[PDB]
């Protein structure tokens, strides 16, 4: 029928170890980056396949949610698909009621509530995935992060995955308030380049942007384009 | 403690609960079934645990449908439950589609029902193996076997129980692909007597059933006269 | 590295390092059957080839098969636990039929793999049931994308492919195919069958005869999924 | 034998030491944590030898302080060093009462937690007397305060009655800590005499070590 | 670990065995059946003098012709008694008759042991009832005395003792009881045994006595009647 | 729906979950109640004012109805739940029976609720004991006590909570018709009993008084101090 | 299955709810939240635990949530669990308004939420909400109010209290320097700054790690404000001067 | 010691210990015998009393006009099974206006008793049955086990010390078919006597008989009604 008891329980010192381990899985995941420029947002990730056989274009990591929201992850791929489907479902439910695209903050809150439910519900484990959500509402860019625990934060720039400590230290030194989306994209690619262990190609990374026009995943032509500089 | 539920894999990727269920099936008396050109024939080595039991008690051959037979081995209680499930599947098929269920389809449905009991800790695997046989003019003779894990295959001659290996060796010499049910019945009786161990078990009663052209496609118990002839032939063969 | 805390090794809950040991064991169970399969995508065709072991003459070889027809234009090959694979095949057939009934057109191969992957992902998150220890490979012809090959595993990973293996010798087959794929095209003709049979024959060192492998193909000219007969398989074997 | 049980800080070890110094028999003291050896069989060997050199020394008193470490409910379903601790406990049981006569040796045991001990370990024939040590109530508190402040110059404003009047479950160890800390802080301030405010602040600091949750359990 | 519906190696349910063990903690209760009627006696076992003995109700009336004596976890018996009263009134409403003692005991016993953990009910009982009941009454068959245990087993008994002193109370009942005994003799014998087993001195305030007779309904002795009987006893 | 058997029997016939619930009642603050000739008094010891807490929201004495009130000792949150269930039942009894509830009836209701939680599936026993006092329509004063086990009794005078054994011992020796002769004398008996355990006195005890016709009344700090002064 | 069940709603041998005890120990580490009740208002002061050069400023606050036109709250513990409870608080308050067409009194709102928490600790087999809350509000029954709640479902009204990190020192100071019945919103703000200054041993008040919200009644309508950077810095500077002048 | 705590847990030997323990419960029960002839099916049971003043527990129950059972094991489970059988017999008469064949009734029991032996949190029925009935196919004697298995017998005995009884039934099995009703019952009583522990004899207080025949609805003989049968043994 299904276990009705929570598998996540407080430890003697007051920590939720299962949430702690879900973050460890996220930490060991693939690096990800998100930078909020002055007139847009950019999300990037490493997509290093195991061998030449895998189809790079088969499955995407930077998946849109609406015409103005897109998100990327660092962690388990299967769990990301579940949250992407729920995120799209929630966005449409909001639109049906209010006849307006769901604001980025609202979508993050609803997605976070879904992940929180899996830390308290019965017979489930936490989503071992961290999400980065970008949006453009009311003439302003937004960048959010949502962790396994269900807590979400608003970032100007951040990174996740392996060596995210060095990734954030890197971003702090290089960040600037008045950056431009082009400079933001260039910095995002370099941030990934910090710990990549190989030659970066248009097939070995994925990028998406969001601006007044709307969120859209950059084509491999453009990704190679930016890489050249 | 990796073998206490069917919802946990062992470190090497094995469901020990399913494996133990098969082990229970391996303690029963052997039961064999041979497919031939005309039809199918079933045979079972029914041990007489006590002389106080009536002949035909705890029959291990069932008619799941008017054209489908069923032989079982292992825990009898589980076998009867599966026979009821098979009857339900056969009856539901006729009501919905309007014709006799093909044996292959019936085996698939029952196998999936069995397989559903090796995925959760809320239930346990059926500790029994059984074989389905039928004959239709359009589809011909067909014989299937299903194990606790839920795996179903077609067979030309199958064995299940204690002396599975010895029975399989005997079945290998029959050349059943070009024989009739009348001749196969005698062969089925002969094999059971050979594999049986008189030293270990006290006594047994031979149960026989068949389905084929001679029966017009309806599974039924072999007539008493034919069974008597087969038993005499098997006993005479055991010189 | 391999630290344990509680029941992480008994149910699908995170290990201290952030691992799902039960999922890993499901992968280890795929190799219990002892079989290997290979799927290769051609310029205008897709082919799947798998072993076929009949332990004795008593078995009816006709029923022993690992190739299944999900729909008219989609076929699959399964590896691992026998019972688990059949159950997943039934679900795929139901999902494909439901898609056709609801949306009015045949289900794309990628979407079918995605649906099966989502179903599997639920098993690794909920602790009531274990993950199916089997792997599926799907082949079909897309209307505007040519041949497609997809594979989904117990965890729920479902990446597409150009060449793929699954089973005991997945590693050796993957290397062999990668070398071939690197050279020119990993075959670009309907004799892509030869590449697959050679790949399987090379890793296992078998030198197959006609009654030891089964082949299923889909071509742009004839998108319907077909299982090659033992005669046709022999013709390919002699040619190579 | 005798077993001294009571909440932590009531005077079990104090009474044991007092009888040790006032008696004329070889007094031996062992803390249960010293019987948890790291090598197989050494705990049993240590208890065997401890009782071996107790008959060699005429009348003797063997005081096994903090028995709770070695003695426990003895749940069979346990793994690790629990089995070795159980074997040590069994050897101690046999020494206390077994096939052989014990000669002239007397056993004292102290345990903050007696409810978790083994009924076989504290059965009548093993330990006859069981003494309860309660927390000081109203006047024992005054007595300990006087005893611990005897060798300490005090200013003529000390309201020891005000100190003790509170029903704060105060223990004798707590009183000793209060006195020592008051003296220490007087020394820190350079004064020549301890003051009532010094005692009050020391008592507040000592009672600051309570912890736990307020609403929980009440 | 060790689910409620578990069988011991000897085939004895663990929970039922423990529930039966819980009965020995209750106060002694005695019931004697005679051709003239049935009498029930129970030790109240006052804990402290400040407690009001009138509030300890270890003998209750199911109907005008049925009385029950309880021993064990008295709080558990409340639901069993409520079921018995409801069943008795339902039977009168439907059949316009009075349920027999055996039928009332049977209905209550069926309620007992209907405990489970998985696939039972939203709030089904998780454990067996830790109470042993003595049902006394007069039916078409005359006076009837029935004993029901936590295991759901009930049986008619001429004289039965339950509680902490059941062993020894039953021994005395064996020597004294006989078929031709009158109701007065039964009450005297029950009090004599109760005084013997009870740790406290027997008086009119620390015991409860009730009787059911073919003519009169269920009757609980008042203090004046209790003082009269104990004086002779 | 979580449906595990939290409360089950154990060897020797014990309900450890009930016994643990009792040791949870014992950790709570002391509470005293005495039944007078024409008055019922409830007292309770305050662990600490803290000089910052708002005393209005920490009352351990609550009114279930106009003629019934109770004081508890145990888990505060559990008591609030039980108190609310009693309050709705009291109104429900008024609606159907068209008469005010009796102290015995509401005590029986609360006790049955507690017993049900000890035998239900997927539930924890209530960790509180309650002292229920009031006046029946006939005018007779009543005082009842309920335990987590689900048992209840009628008491001339009883105490629950921490150090209840000593207070009960003091009450047993000091309870007599003379002591409860007058309403003021009855109040002093409760205060003296509480002073047996609590240290400060006056500033560390809360008192509630219920008379025949008058509703529940909480003695002011000035009144409590005056009674304490008269006691000494 | 019995084997894997954690038994999160049972009693310990000494009659203790371990899961509730652990949850309270979890709140003991979260950011410090402070509440002071004055004669003409209430205030909440919270340690803004998150501090990073890259975090953006969104919403009107990070830990102070508005529940009604005349109520607000702060949280300390699991942030995700707090979001669940804050949403429930908003629903409860609006349901009361729908039923009675009058704003919910503050005490009733706290009780309704604490009832939800108590249920989690009694039945269900789930882990309790590891969150403790402080509420401030005004109503026609008792005017300005300040309440606190714990994971156990227990609550109480306070004139000034703290929960979170270094709560013991914070309450010890508040107890000493709180003038009951004679505190204005301005002395209350100054007291909050002094308490926060010592409680946060790490560094000093930078006007960026502190969020302060005040509740007052103006022209018959409740006003909830979050103090801006300029005024928070001004308060800190005044506190620095007074501390200097004392020495 | 970890494979004998649940009914959904197989052991390494392919055995379910929980089912084995349930089979061990019926062994602790009291003895009972059942045999058949060409015309009649007979049940004889040995009742035992907990105390000398307690009535002997009943062992033979009615199910329908042509079916009866003898129980050995947990009585509460016996009543649950007996209630199920009565409802099944009633439903057949209501729907088909025809007695339910004995074999079909037994098959229903096996199906019902099998379900608990395969689900988590459930337990086997701790009771064995000896079903005696008469249908269009003649007299029937069946045996049921806590494991959901049943056997069509010609003479069977279950309960404590029942192997001595089974030894007698096998020795004289050849005579049951052609004996009269009086002779058949005496055969059942003689077997039960063998089970008895030496210094003890069959008595009207501890022997109960159940008979069903071609023109004889199921009847139960107890107390003095058993004297005619005992006279002669
Ligand atoms: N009644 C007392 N009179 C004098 N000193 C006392 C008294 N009670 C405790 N103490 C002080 O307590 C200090 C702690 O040692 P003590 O012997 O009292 O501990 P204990 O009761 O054995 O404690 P534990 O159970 O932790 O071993 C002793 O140094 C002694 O000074
Ligand atoms: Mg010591």
């Amino acid at each position: 029928r299904g276990y009705s008891f929570s598998l996540t329980t407080f430890s003697p010192s007051g920590k939720l170890v299962q949430i702690e381990y879900a973050l460890a899985a996220v930490a060991g995941g693939a690096p990800s980056v998100g930078i909020k420029a002055a007139n847009g947002v950019v999300l990037a990730t490493e997509k290093k396949q195991k061998s030449i056989l895998y189809d790079e274009r088969s499955v995407h990591k930077v998946e849109p949610i609406t015409k103005h929201i897109g998100l990327v992850y660092s962690g388990m791929g299967p769990d990301y698909r579940v949250l992407v489907h729920r995120a799209r479902k929630l966005a449409q439910q909001y639109y049906l009621v209010y006849q307006e695209p769901i604001p980025t903050a609202q979508l993050v809150q609803r997605v976070a509530s879904v992940m929180q439910e899996y830390t308290q519900s019965g017979g489930v484990r936490p989503f071992g995935v961290s999400l980065l959500i970008c949006g453009w509402n009311e003439g302003r860019p937004y960048l959010f992060q949502s962790d396994p625990s269900g807590a979400y934060f608003a970032w100007k720039a951040t990174a996740m995955g392996k060596n995210y400590v060095n990734g954030k230290t890197f971003l702090e030194k290089r960040y600037n308030e008045d950056l431009e989306l082009e400079d933001a994209i260039h910095t995002a690619i370099l941030t990934l380049k910090e710990s990549f262990e190989g030659q970066m190609t248009e097939d070995n990374i994925e990028v998406g942007i969001c601006n007044e026009a709307g969120f859209r995943r950059l084509t491999p032509t453009e990704v190679k384009d930016y890489l050249a500089a | 403690g990796y073998d206490l539920s069917a919802s946990t894999f062992s470190p090497d990727g094995r469901v020990f609960q399913v494996e133990y269920a098969m082990k229970a099936v391996e303690n029963s008396s052997t039961a064999i079934g041979i497919r031939c050109k005309d039809g199918v024939v079933f045979g079972v080595e029914k041990l007489v645990l006590s002389k106080l039991y009536e002949e035909g008690s705890n029959k291990r051959l069932f008619n799941v449908d008017r054209h489908v037979g069923m032989a079982v081995a292992g825990l009898l209680a589980d076998a009867r439950s599966l026979a009821d499930i098979a009857r339900e599947e056969a009856s539901n098929f006729r009501s919905n589609f309007g014709y006799n269920i093909p044996l292959k389809h019936l085996a698939d449905r029952v196998a999936m029902y069995v397989h559903a009991y090796t995925l959760y800790s809320a239930v346990r695997p059926f500790g029994c193996s059984f074989m389905l046989g039928s004959y239709s003019v359009n589809d011909g003779a067909q014989l299937y076997m299903i194990d606790p894990s839920g795996v179903s295959y077609g067979y030309w001659g199958c064995a299940i129980g204690k002396a599975r290996q010895a029975a399989k060796t005997e079945i290998e010499k029959l050349q059943m692909k070009e024989m009739t049910c009348r001749d196969i019945v005698k062969e089925v009786a002969k094999i059971i007597y050979i594999v049986h161990d008189e030293v270990k078990d006290k006594a047994f009663e031979l149960e026989l059933s068949w389905v084929g052209e001679l029966t017009n496609g309806r599974h039924e118990i072999v007539p008493k006269d034919i069974r008597e002839e087969a038993e005499k032939y098997a006993k005479e063969s055991l010189k | 590295r391999g630290s344990s805390a509680g029941f992480d090794r008994h149910i699908t809950i995170f290990s201290p390092e952030g691992r799902l040991y039960q999922v890993e064991y499901a992968f280890k169970a795929i190799n219990q059957g002892g079989l290997t399969s290979v799927a290769v995508r051609g310029k205008d065709c897709a082919v799947i080839v798998t072993q076929k072991k009949v332990p004795d003459k008593l078995l009816d070889s006709s029923t022993v098969t690992h190739l299944f027809k999900i729909t008219e234009n989609i076929g699959c090959v399964m590896t691992g636990m026998t019972a688990d694979s059949r159950s997943q095949v039934q679900r795929a057939r139901y999902e494909a039929a439901n898609w056709k009934y609801k949306y009015g057109y045949e289900i794309p191969v990628d979407m079918l793999c995605k649906r099966i992957a989502d179903i599997s992902q639920v098993y690794t998150q909920n602790a009531e049931m274990r993950p199916l220890g089997c792997c599926m490979i799907l082949i079909g012809i897309d209307e505007e994308q040519g041949p497609q090959v997809y594979k989904c595993d117990p965890a729920g990973y479902y990446c597409g492919f150009k060449a793929t293996a699954a089973g005991v010798k997945q590693t050796e087959s993957t290397s062999f195919l990668e070398k071939k794929v690197k050279k020119k095209f990993d075959w670009t003709f309907e004799q892509t069958v030869e590449t697959a049979i050679t790949c399987l024959s090379t890793v296992l060192s078998i030198d197959f005869k006609p009654s030891e492998i089964e082949v299923g193909v889909v071509t742009v000219e004839n998108p319907k999924f077909r299982i090659l007969t033992e005669a046709e398989i022999d013709a390919h074997l002699v040619a190579l | 034998g005798v077993i001294l049980y009571g909440p932590p800080g009531t005077g079990k070890t104090l009474l044991a030491k007092a009888v040790a110094n006032q008696t004329s028999a070889t007094f031996l003291r062992v803390v249960g944590s010293e019987l948890i050896q790291k090598y197989l069989g050494d705990g049993p060997k240590l208890v065997r030898e401890l009782f071996r050199v107790a008959e060699e020394h005429a009348p003797s008193i063997v005081f096994i302080d903090e028995i709770d470490a070695i003695g426990t409910k003895r749940y069979d379903s346990n793994s690790g060093g629990e089995r070795e601790i159980q074997r040590t406990m069994l050897e101690l049981l046999n020494q206390l009462d077994g096939f052989d006569s014990r000669g002239d040796v007397k056993v004292i045991m102290a345990t903050n937690r007696i409810e978790t001990l083994d009924p076989a370990l504290i059965r009548p024939g093993r330990i006859d007397r069981k003494i309860e040590f309660p927390l000081p109530d109203e006047k024992t508190k005054k007595r300990i305060f006087q005893i611990h402040t005897s060798r300490m110059t005090l200013a003529d404003d000390v309201t020891l009655d005000d100190l003790i009047m509170a029903k704060d479950d105060l223990s004798g160890a707590d009183i000793k800590a209060i006195c020592t800390e008051a003296g220490l802080m007087a020394l820190r301030e350079r004064r020549m005499k301890v003051t009532n405010e010094d005692f009050k602040k020391s008592k507040e600091n000592v009672l600051y070590k309570k912890q736990e949750g307020t609403p929980e359990g009440l | 670990y060790r689910g409620v519906n578990t069988f011991s190696p000897e085939g004895r349910l663990f929970q039922v065995e423990y529930a039966i063990e819980a009965i020995k903690l209750g106060s002694t209760a005695i019931g004697i059946q005679t051709s003239e009627g049935v009498c029930l006696a129970v030790e109240k076992r006052i804990t402290s003098p400040l407690m009001e003995p009138s509030s300890i109700e270890k003998i209750v009336e199911i109907d005008a012709h049925i009385g029950c004596a309880m021993s064990g976890l008295i709080a558990d018996a409340k639901t069993l008694i409520d079921k018995a009263r409801v069943e008795t009134q339902n039977h009168w409403f439907t059949y316009n008759e009075t349920m027999t003692v055996e039928s009332v005991t049977q209905a209550v016993s069926n309620l007992a042991l209907q405990f489970g953990e998985e696939d039972a009910d939203p709030g089904a009982m998780s454990r067996p009832f830790g109470v042993a009941l003595l049902f006394g009454g007069v039916d078409e068959k005359g006076p009837q005395l029935f004993h029901m245990d936590p295991s759901g087993t009930f049986v008619q008994c001429d004289a039965r003792a339950i509680g902490s002193a059941s062993e020894g109370a039953q021994s005395s009942l064996q020597e004294v009881y006989h078929k031709s005994m009158t109701l007065k003799e039964a009450i005297k014998s029950s009090l004599i045994i109760l005084k013997q087993v009870m740790e406290e001195k027997l008086n009119a305030t620390n015991i409860e006595l009730a009787t059911v007779q073919p003519g009169q309904n269920f009757h609980m002795f008042t203090k004046e009647e209790l003082e009269e009987v104990i004086k002779d006893i | 729906s979580y449906d595990r058997a939290i409360t089950v029997f154990s060897p020797d016939g014990h309900l450890f979950q009930v016994e643990y619930a009792q040791e949870a009642v014992k950790k709570g603050s002391t509470a005293v109640g005495v039944r007078g000739r024409d008055i019922v008094v409830l007292g309770v010891e305050k662990k600490s004012v803290a000089k910052l807490q708002d005393e209005r929201t920490v009352r351990k004495i609550c009114a279930l109805d106009d003629n019934v009130c109770m004081a508890f000792a145990g888990l505060t949150a559990d008591a609030r739940i039980v108190i609310n269930r009693a309050r709705v039942e009291c109104q429900s009894h008024r609606l159907t029976v068209e008469d005010p509830v009796t102290v015995e009836y509401i005590t029986r209701y609360i006790a049955s609720l507690k017993q049900r939680y000890t035998q239900s599936n997927g539930r924890r026993p209530f960790g509180i004991s309650a002292l229920i006092v009031g006046f029946d329509f006939d005018g007779t004063p009543r005082l009842y006590q309920t335990d987590p086990s689900g048992t209840y009794h009628a008491w001339k005078a009883n105490a629950i909570g921490r150090g209840a054994k000593s207070v009960r011992e003091f009450l047993e020796k000091n309870y007599t018709d003379e002591a409860i002769e007058t309403d003021d004398l009855t109040i002093k008996l409760v205060i003296k009993a509480l002073l047996e355990v609590v240290q400060s006195g006056g500033k560390n005890i809360e008192l509630a008084v219920m008379r025949r016709d008058q509703s529940l009344k909480i003695l002011n700090p000035e009144e409590i101090e005056k009674y304490v002064a008269e006691i000494e | 299955s019995r084997r894997y069940d954690s038994r999160t709603t049972i009693f310990s041998p000494e009659g203790r709810l371990y899961q509730v005890e652990y949850a309270m120990e979890a709140i003991g580490h979260a950011g410090t939240c402070l509440g002071i009740l004055a004669n003409d208002g209430v205030l909440l002061a919270a340690e803004r635990r998150n501090i990073h050069k890259l975090l953006d400023e969104v919403f009107f606050s990070e830990k102070i949530y508005k529940l009604n036109e005349d109520m607000a709250c702060s949280v300390a513990g699991i942030t995700s669990d707090a979001n669940v409870l804050t949403n429930e608080l908003r629903l409860i308050a609006q349901r009361y308004l729908l039923q009675y067409q009058e704003p919910i009194p503050c005490e009733q709102l706290v009780t309704a939420l604490c009832d939800i928490k108590q249920a989690y600790t009694q039945f269900g087999g789930k882990r309790p909400f590891g969150v403790s809350l402080l509420y401030i509000g005004w109503d026609k029954h008792y005017g300005f109010q300040l309440y606190q709640s714990d994971p156990s479902g227990n609550y109480g009204g306070w004139k000034a209290t703290c929960i979170g990190n270094n709560s013991a020192a914070a309450v010890s100071m508040l107890k000493q320097d709180y003038k009951e019945g004679e505190m204005t919103l301005k002395s209350a703000l100054a007291l909050a700054i002094k308490v926060l200054n010592k409680t946060m041993d790490v560094s000093k008040l930078s006007a960026e790690k502190v969020e302060i919200a005040t509740l007052t009644r103006e022209n018959g309508k409740t006003v909830i404000r979050v103090l801006k950077q300029k005024e928070v810095e001004q308060l800190i500077k005044k506190h620095e001067e007074e501390e200097a002048k004392a020495e | 010691n970890q494979y004998d705590n649940d009914v959904t847990v197989w052991s390494p030997q392919g055995r379910i210990h929980q089912i084995e323990y349930a089979m061990e419960a019926v062994k602790q029960g009291s003895a009972t015998v059942g045999l058949k002839s060409k015309t009649h099916a007979v049940l004889v049971a040995l009742k035992r009393a907990q105390s000398e003043l307690a009535a002997h527990q009943k062992k033979i129950l009615h199910v329908d006009n042509h079916i009866g059972i003898s129980i050995a094991g947990l009585t509460a489970d016996a009543r649950l099974l007996c209630n199920f059988m009565r409802q099944e017999c009633l439903d057949s008469r209501f729907v088909f206006d025809r007695p339910l064949p004995v074999s079909r009734l037994v098959s229903l029991i096996g199906s019902k008793t099998q379900i608990p032996t395969q689900r988590y949190g459930r337990r086997p029925y701790g009771v064995g049955l000896l079903i005696a009935g008469y249908d269009d196919m003649g007299p029937h004697i069946f045996q049921t086990c806590p494991s959901a298995n049943y056997f069509d017998c010609r003479a069977m005995s279950i309960g404590a010390r029942s192997q001595s009884a089974r030894t007698y039934l096998e020795r004289h099995m050849s005579e049951f078919m052609e004996c009269n009703l009086n002779e058949l019952v005496k055969h059942g009583l003689r077997a039960l006597r063998e089970t008895l522990p030496a210094e003890q004899d069959l008595t009207t207080k501890n022997v109960s008989i159940g008979i069903v025949g071609k023109d004889l609805e199921f009847t139960i003989y107890d107390d003095d009604d058993v004297s005619p049968f005992l006279e002669g043994l």
